[PDB]
């Protein structure tokens, strides 16, 4: 009874990759092989492409990470021991309300603003990198727009809502426990963030993404004895694996997808999980002061 | 009422129970014995939910709630008016979920495919059972299950989360959140890669597995593979559910205190316990 | 007050209803994409184009999108190329919902779990315009990685333990580096050679000796495995046929 | 599937059922003597 | 009802009835245990 | 009733018999333990 | 497996059953001598 | 009474019986520990 | 794996007895230090 | 007691037995540490 | 007990034994450091 | 192998004996410093 | 006692020994730094 | 004590040694910075 | 893996262990002279 959960016998060949124009930068990384990764998936590692947008994104991101880490280490007076003790509790806090959207003093949130700007720039440059890498390989840019949804949520959390409130004071800090505490206090300040309906939609789409990527993973693993793992080939030439995958769900559920359209569902659930989340974040504080009172007004709560 | 390829696999057999009695289809659905049983449990549970809505004061779909019995009843069966209806709906839901999974098993046997899908659904059934049976039994009362209501089960989630004064600090909860977020990210990447390979633009012949591997080799530095991605995705979702179950068993049955100050153990390891 | 639009209606509710409209449209779009294979629906008995469908039919089926291949080929989705109503089976009851009794040996008649899609007779292509599924003999560069049992020469047995045959060669996918097939020479017929999918094997590297076992079909069933033509490059239809035959074992591996 | 095997197994199944039911009945009698589980009209004295 | 077992599998019917009867009896027993009057373990007073 | 096992498979019947008996025994023992009268590990006394 | 290689397995199994049950009853007897687990009509002392 | 062992798997029977009996013993011991009277570690007075 | 296991069983039982002997000696010492069976009054 | 090992691999039998003995020894030691009377490190008084 | 070295190669046996021994010793040292009395660094008064 | 096992065990027993003797010395020193077995009144 | 070197090649053995000893030295130094008595940098008084 | 380089290739050995030495030096400098006595940047009276 | 280089490795390995343990013991003697780490009955004074 085999399951295609682990690859008992592996194959290793001469590393090769799809052809790209040389460009200013070559492929970098001297590809190698790994055993556990080949047990769970492919064994080859790299090479990683590092173009102009890749260099720009890496430099901006590294600057942001170094600024954040330097501030975290400085907050505990440069003690490696006490840095270890408080690492989770350490955080680069955003500037206070009084400074508006302008530059705060470095100790009072200027470093947070500089780090956030550099991180935003690196994330956007990484988005451009995904777009350009997809276009270079003569492929579509679905990954870029799926990423753009996540960037929308990130910018709504960090920049857009501060713009609307005219204030970075309620932005999320750069810390492990501090950003969870920001989540908790954001929910408390605005009345039981469960009563945010776009939060409910985002949770529905997150649950649906997990559900869908368990359903689809189990379906492809169930038809992997029939060439079902080779999804694009079953999309261009429908084999019996795709037919049985469709008929299983048609018989158990009443309807079914295509090998191509199931990944459209997969794309859209993931994208909507963050799109509705960004909308719900942009709506709180600006339009809806208290989500519990909005729910009471609109029939979500028994009106105490 | 059949797909272009459906009237070729509609053979009999593959049923665990019932023989040829319920081995048939109604419309698109396959029924089997376990389809009959899931109808039995679903109709009864939904009728009981609507009956509890009638006994309730709202009919507002989001304010309809079936509450479990008060904790003063312990693990005892409760009167139907006050607590018992929630218990019967719980048992009916468990029976319907099990019938659903078993019907999926019969469909898998009939189509000659693996039983991965019912096995994966077993984890969702286990999460529900841990929320309404296992955890309330360990805690000693049926009133620790969640109410069957649209917004009231969210009130239960919030109340139980703040019972430990910050439920984020539950480390198993952190790990389950990490797995859920990573599952969503991996699903986005996988659907995006498949769509981009199948729909590459004007001209732009359909790309092969080598192009899909090359994309993530260039962008990330590693590519899992068109078979291994479904593996890692199923494992990601199932592990997220497993660690959520673990974090809810840990809260109440095992740990009955503030999760935030559970982490003081970390603060006081001997190589930085400055005191 | 601050966020309202008209008395009871406010901005958040309006954005919510806008999302609901967008999600209804998105569900329609996704269902249109779903209805790109096996559509339109046929009658369960006669096979005429019929189904209980409403005013959404005009929007149910999408125009055929065109897939371009790196050979000049083209796929149309949906292509309304359907299967024949008359299959090698008979209705248990004439009620349009009843299952089918096979009218022969369903292993070799491609009925039920043995049924295979009627694909095209072309091997999968690599980035270089060559077959992807090839035996290791005609791929000198490819080799089996170490730290794994080499499945060459190991006895091929069923669940009953009878030695069905012996493995001589491995067939692998060039596009994705993994073993696809094991070439098995029959202990009963040296002049016969068969392909057994790698997904249907247990490694069995942890026992008294090393062997390859199959849990689906019995030893005698290896005498009727579908054959292939080129013996060094296999078409999609041939591989789909072989995989369907092997997958049909679990349902009726002991007669019908 | 041998019929004689089933006929032989019937004897051992009957002996097992008799000994198990006897143990259970003795246990229930001991429990009843210790504490009856059928309440009186006034509850439990 | 002469031969109704020429239509129903006796094994499947017997197993289904055993399971149904056990489940129904367990439900009725638990319902009685939920009451104040027929809980023979709590043993409340009729008067 | 010596013809029940003529078609009933013996091993599955006995495995299920033992499992069902054990589960029911656990349930009844725990129910007794939950009672204020038959809990033999505390003995809260009758009168 | 074998026809007669289970009678000796039955021998060792019944020997193990006696060895386990004897020490189990031995332990139970000491537990009862120490503290009995059946309360009297007015409870424990 | 000897054909039982040629009916069942001798290795599976031993493994399952050993683990089941161990789990049962562990549960009984932990229940006794949770009992005020029979906890042999806290040692509260019988009176 | 039929006769070579006789020595394995014999020294297995030898290890059984010696380990149980040291364990019983440990338990005897612990009992002398502090018994683990409460009396009627408990632990005095 | 002569022919047990023909069914169980002695290597894995030893590995599993040693793992079980170590785990159970740790469990008993930590349980005693959690007790007041048998904690030999954060020691308490017999009386 | 010399024959024990045909079941286990000394290669894996010694690395496993060494890592287990070091982990056990380190855990015992942590336990002693943490309790009250055998902590040889804080060195509190015994009485 | 079989020949290597003789001397391998011959020095394994000596090495474990040396480790155990060093551990016994360490425990004896610690006991001299502070015994870990309390008294009827606890730790004096 | 030299026989170690035909199972453990000196490359891996010495790199592992170096990593283990360096980690242990860091551990002991940090543990001392956490104690007041032995923190040679803060230099709290003995009394 | 020169025969080391037959095993450890100078290329990766020097890179690892340099990285380790830099990390150690940085760690010590940070530890010194934290301490109120040896912080040469903030400056504090010894007396 | 000839054993001559094994012996040559082992001799200098033993010498290295000896010098490492010697310098470590000298360091421990210096630290003990500085501050002893075994408290007496009354603790640290
Ligand atoms: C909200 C926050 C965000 C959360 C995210 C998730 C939100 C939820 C929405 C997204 C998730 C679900 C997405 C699916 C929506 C669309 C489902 C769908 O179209 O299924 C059609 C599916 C039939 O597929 P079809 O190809 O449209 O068949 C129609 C044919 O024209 C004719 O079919 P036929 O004649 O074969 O049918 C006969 C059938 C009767 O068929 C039906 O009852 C279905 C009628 C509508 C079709 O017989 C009987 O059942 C009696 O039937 C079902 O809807 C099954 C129920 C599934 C929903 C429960
Ligand atoms: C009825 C009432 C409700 C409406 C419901 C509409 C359902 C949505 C329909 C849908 O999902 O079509 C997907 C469809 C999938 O395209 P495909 O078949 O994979 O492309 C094949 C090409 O060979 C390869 O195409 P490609 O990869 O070269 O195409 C790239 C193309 C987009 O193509 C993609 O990469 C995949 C789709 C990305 C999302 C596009 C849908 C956005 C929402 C509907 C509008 O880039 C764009 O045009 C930008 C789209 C995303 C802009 C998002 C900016 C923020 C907007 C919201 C604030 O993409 C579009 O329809 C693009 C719409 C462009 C106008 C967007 C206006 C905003
Ligand atoms: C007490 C807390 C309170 C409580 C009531 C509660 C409970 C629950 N909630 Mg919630 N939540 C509360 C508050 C609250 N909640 C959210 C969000 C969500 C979404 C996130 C989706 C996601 O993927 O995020 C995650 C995606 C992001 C943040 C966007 C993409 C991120 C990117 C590209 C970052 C790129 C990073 C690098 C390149 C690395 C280098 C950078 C550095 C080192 C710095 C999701 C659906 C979700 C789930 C649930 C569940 C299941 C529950 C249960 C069971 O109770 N919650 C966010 C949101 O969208 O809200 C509308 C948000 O902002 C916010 C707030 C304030
Ligand atoms: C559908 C909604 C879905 C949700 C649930 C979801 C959530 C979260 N997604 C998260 C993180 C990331 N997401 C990503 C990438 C961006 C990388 C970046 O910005 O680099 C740009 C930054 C930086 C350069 C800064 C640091 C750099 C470091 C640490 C290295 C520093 C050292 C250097 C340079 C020197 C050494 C090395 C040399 C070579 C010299 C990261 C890993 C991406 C995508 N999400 C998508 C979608 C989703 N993301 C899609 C479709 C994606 C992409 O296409 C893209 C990608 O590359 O995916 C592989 C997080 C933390 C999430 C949570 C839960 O909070
Ligand atoms: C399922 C998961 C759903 C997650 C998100 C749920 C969001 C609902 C929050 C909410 O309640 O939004 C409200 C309703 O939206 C509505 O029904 C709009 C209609 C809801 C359709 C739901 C479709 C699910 C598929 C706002 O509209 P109102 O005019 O105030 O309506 C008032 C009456 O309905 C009740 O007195
Ligand atoms: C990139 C780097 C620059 C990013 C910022 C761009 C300018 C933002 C508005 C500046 C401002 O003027 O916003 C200030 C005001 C708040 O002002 P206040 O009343 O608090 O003033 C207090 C004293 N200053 O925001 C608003 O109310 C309007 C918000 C409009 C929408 C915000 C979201 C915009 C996202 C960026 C879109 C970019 C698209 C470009 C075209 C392709
Ligand atoms: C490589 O690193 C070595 C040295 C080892 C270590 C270095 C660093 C370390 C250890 C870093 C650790 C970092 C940690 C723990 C980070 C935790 C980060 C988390 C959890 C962040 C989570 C959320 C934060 C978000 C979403 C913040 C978003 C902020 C945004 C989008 C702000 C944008 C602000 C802008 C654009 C400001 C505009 C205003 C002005 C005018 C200033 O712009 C010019
Ligand atoms: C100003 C505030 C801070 C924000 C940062 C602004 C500068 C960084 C973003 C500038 C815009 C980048 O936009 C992008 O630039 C790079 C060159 O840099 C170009 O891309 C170039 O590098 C890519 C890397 O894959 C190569 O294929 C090739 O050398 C060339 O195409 C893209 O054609 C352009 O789309
Ligand atoms: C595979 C095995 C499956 C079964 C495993 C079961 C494990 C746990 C079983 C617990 C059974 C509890 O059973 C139920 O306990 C509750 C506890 O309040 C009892 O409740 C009753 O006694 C308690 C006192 O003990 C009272 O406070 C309560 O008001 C009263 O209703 C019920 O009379 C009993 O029916
Ligand atoms: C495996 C087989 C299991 C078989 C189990 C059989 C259970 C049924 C036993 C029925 C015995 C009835 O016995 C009858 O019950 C009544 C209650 O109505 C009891 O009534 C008597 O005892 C109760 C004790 O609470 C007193 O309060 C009451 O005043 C007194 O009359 C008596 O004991 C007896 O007259
Ligand atoms: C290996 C499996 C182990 C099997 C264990 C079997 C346990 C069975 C033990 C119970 C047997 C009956 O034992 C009987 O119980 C009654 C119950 O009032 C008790 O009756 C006596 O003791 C109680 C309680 O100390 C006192 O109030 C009084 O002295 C007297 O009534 C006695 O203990 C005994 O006469
Ligand atoms: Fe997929």
């Amino acid at each position: 009874e085999y399951q295609n959960i682990l690859t008992g016998v592996q194959v290793r060949t001469a590393p090769h990759s799809a052809p790209i124009a040389k460009g200013i930068f070559p492929r970098l990384g001297k590809p190698g092989f790994s055993y556990w990764l080949g047990k769970i998936g492919d064994a080859q590692i790299g090479p990683i492409y590092l173009g102009t947008t890749g260099v720009l994104s890496l430099v901006f991101g590294f600057f942001a990470i170094e600024i954040i880490g330097f501030n975290l280490l400085a907050s505990v007076n440069w003690s490696p021991m006490e840095f270890g003790r408080q690492f989770f509790w350490l955080g680069l806090e955003p500037p206070a309300a009084e400074y508006g959207l302008g530059f705060a003093p470095l100790a009072e949130g200027g470093w947070w603003q500089i780090a956030g700007f550099f991180l935003t720039t690196s994330i956007l440059l990484w988005w451009v990198r995904m777009y350009r890498r997809a276009r270079a390989l003569k492929m579509g840019t679905h990954t870029a727009w799926a990423f753009a949804s996540a960037i929308f949520l990130f910018l709504s959390l960090g920049f857009i809502r501060p713009l609307l409130m005219g204030n970075f004071s309620e932005s999320v800090p750069f810390g492990i426990f501090p950003h969870l505490e920001w989540t908790n206090s954001f929910s408390l300040n605005y009345g039981n963030f469960f009563y945010n309906p776009f939060h409910m939609l985002s949770i529905a789409f997150l649950y649906g993404s997990a559900l869908l990527f368990a359903m689809h993973g189990a379906t492809i693993l169930a038809v992997s004895r029939l060439g079902g793992d080779r999804e694009v080939e079953q999309i261009t030439d429908r084999g019996t694996a795709a037919e049985r995958a469709a008929l299983f769900w048609r018989w158990t559920m009443g309807f079914n997808a295509t090998m191509e359209s199931i990944h459209r569902w997969a794309w859209w659930f993931a994208v909507l999980c963050t799109f509705t989340g960004a909308i719900g974040i942009l709506l709180t504080g600006t339009v809806v002061d208290n989500w519990f009172e909005w729910g009471v007004k609109h029939g979500l709560a028994p009106a105490p | 009422a059949l797909l272009s390829f459906e009237r070729k696999y509609r053979v009999r057999g593959g049923t665990l129970i019932g023989g040829d009695l319920f081995d048939f289809w109604v419309g698109p659905f396959y029924v089997g014995f376990f389809g009959v049983t899931t109808l039995l449990f679903t109709v009864l549970g939904t009728a009981l939910i609507v009956w509890g809505a009638a006994l309730g004061p709202s009919w507002t779909f989001w304010q309809i709630s079936i509450n479990p019995p008060d904790v003063s009843y312990g693990l005892a069966m409760a009167p139907m008016a006050k607590g018992g209806l929630w218990q019967i709906i719980t048992f009916s839901a468990i029976g319907a979920f099990v019938s659903w999974a078993l019907r999926e098993v019969e469909i898998c046997r009939k189509l000659g495919i693996g039983y991965h899908i019912p096995f994966a659904f077993g984890f969702a059934i286990l999460a529900y059972v841990s929320l309404v049976v296992i955890r309330p039994v360990m805690m000693g009362a049926w009133g620790y299950g969640f109410p069957y209501g649209f917004m009231t089960h969210l009130d239960w989630v919030s109340n139980t989360g703040y019972q430990y004064a910050n439920f984020h600090y539950n480390p198993a909860h952190m790990l389950g959140i990490t797995l859920f977020f990573t599952t969503c990210l991996a699903l986005a990447l996988h659907g995006s890669l498949i769509l981009s390979a199948a729909n590459p633009g004007k001209g732009e012949v359909v790309k092969g597995p080598e192009h899909e591997n090359t994309y993530f080799q260039d962008t990330i530095g590693y590519s899992v593979g068109t078979l291994g991605i479904h593996r890692v995705g199923l494992i990601l979702a199932l592990s997220a559910v497993v660690w959520s179950i673990i974090c809810m068993i840990l809260s109440g049955p095992i740990y009955t205190g503030s999760w935030p100050d559970w982490w003081l153990w970390w603060q006081k390891l001997p190589f930085w316990n400055h005191g | 007050n601050k966020g309202d639009i008209t008395g009871y209606m406010d901005v958040a509710q309006v954005v919510l209803y806008a999302f609901w409209i967008f999600f209804a449209g998105l569900i329609i779009y996704l269902r249109r994409e779903d209805r790109r294979e096996g559509y339109p629906l046929e009658d369960a008995i006669s096979g005429k184009i019929n189904s209980l469908q409403g005013l959404g039919s005009v929007f149910s089926i999408a125009r055929p999108k065109i897939f371009k291949l790196k050979t000049g080929a083209t796929y149309a989705a949906p292509n309304f190329k359907r299967d024949a109503v008359a299959i090698k089976a008979t209705r248990t009851a004439p009620t349009a919902g009843a299952p089918f009794e096979p009218t022969g040996n369903p292993m070799t008649d491609a009925v039920g779990p043995a049924a295979y899609a009627l694909r095209d007779e072309l091997p999968d292509l690599t980035l270089g315009g060559q077959p992807a599924i090839v035996p290791l003999r005609v791929a000198p560069t490819f080799s089996v990685a170490a730290e794994d049992t080499d499945p060459r020469g190991l006895p091929v047995v069923d669940r009953k333990g009878a030695v069905a045959g012996k493995v001589t060669d491995l067939w692998i996918d060039r596009a994705s580096i993994a073993i696809r097939y094991l070439e098995v020479e029959l202990a009963a017929t040296p002049g016969r050679k068969v392909l057994l999918p790698f997904a249907a094997t247990r490694i069995n590297a942890k026992t008294k000796s090393k062997t390859v076992t199959v849990q689906s079909i019995l030893a005698r069933h290896f005498a009727n495995v579908p054959t292939i033509a080129k013996t060094d490059s296999i078409t999609r239809r041939e591989e789909d046929k072989v995989m369907a035959y092997y997958s049909s074992g679990y349902l009726y591996s002991d007669r019908v | 599937i041998t019929e004689g095997e089933a006929k032989e197994f019937h004897k051992i199944f009957t002996s097992s059922i008799l000994v198990f039911f006897g143990v259970a009945a003795f246990a229930h009698l001991l429990v009843w003597i210790w504490r009856p589980w059928v309440p009186g009209p006034n509850g439990y004295s | 009802m002469w031969r109704i077992w020429q239509l129903f599998d006796p094994r499947q019917a017997l197993v289904g009835l055993a399971t149904f009867l056990f489940v129904l009896a367990l439900l009725i027993h638990f319902i009685l245990l939920s009451t104040e009057r027929f809980n023979w373990l709590e043993g409340a007073s009729t008067k």
